[PDB]
Order: C-alpha cells, then structure tokens, then sequence
C-alpha cells in the first residue's frame, strides 16, 4: 500500500500497523528535541532545524 | 490606586516569553502625603478636580 500511494499520489499517504508496545517506541529509533535557550525566535530555531 | 498601589493591566511578550504590565506613578509624586494634591480627576463635563 505504501507502494501504491507513494508514486501515484500528489501528497504523502502511509499505510501501517501499530507496534505491540504502543506509546513507547520502536527498536532502532529516537526522539530528539531542539530547544531554544537564548530567545532566538521561531525563524532562527526553525532554520537551525533545517 | 493605579497611582499609589499600581495596576496589572494586560500581558505583553518579552523576547518570546510573556511578562506583565504595571502602570503606576513616578517615584517623586507619591512619597509624602502632600503629593496627594498633585492628582486631578477629570469630571463629567471636562474639568480637572484636585
């Protein structure tokens, strides 16, 4: 299905299954948070994310 | 009050974190009781009243 809706769509559409331990991660994988310390604003932080 | 006691009016946003807005007299016109005399109240008609 990800194969069906990858190529033949104008926007991205996933088809998938929940893990067994929901609300609590995969195996190879992390959740990084980029945080504002000096008050650099939405644009500088965003750009930093890029 | 807002002369001698102060007033929390509304909130404004400093550098991207919200802080307060207090309006109050300057120092020198609210120390000794005589300074009570400096303050006038605008009436119904349009006149200041001590």
């Amino acid at each position: 299905a990800t194969r069906a809706f990858s190529q033949i769509k104008d926007a991205m559409v996933f088809a998938f299954n929940l893990p067994a331990i929901v609300e609590l991660g995969t195996a190879t994988g992390f959740d990084f948070e980029l945080i504002d310390q000096a008050g650099l604003g939405h644009e500088k932080l965003t750009q930093a994310r890029n | 009050g807002a002369a001698w006691g102060g007033s929390y009016v509304n909130d404004f946003i400093d550098r991207g974190r919200v802080k307060k807005v207090y309006v109050m007299s300057e120092a020198k016109y609210r120390m000794l009781p005589d300074d009570i005399g400096d303050w006038y109240v605008r009436a119904a008609d349009g006149q200041m009243v001590p």
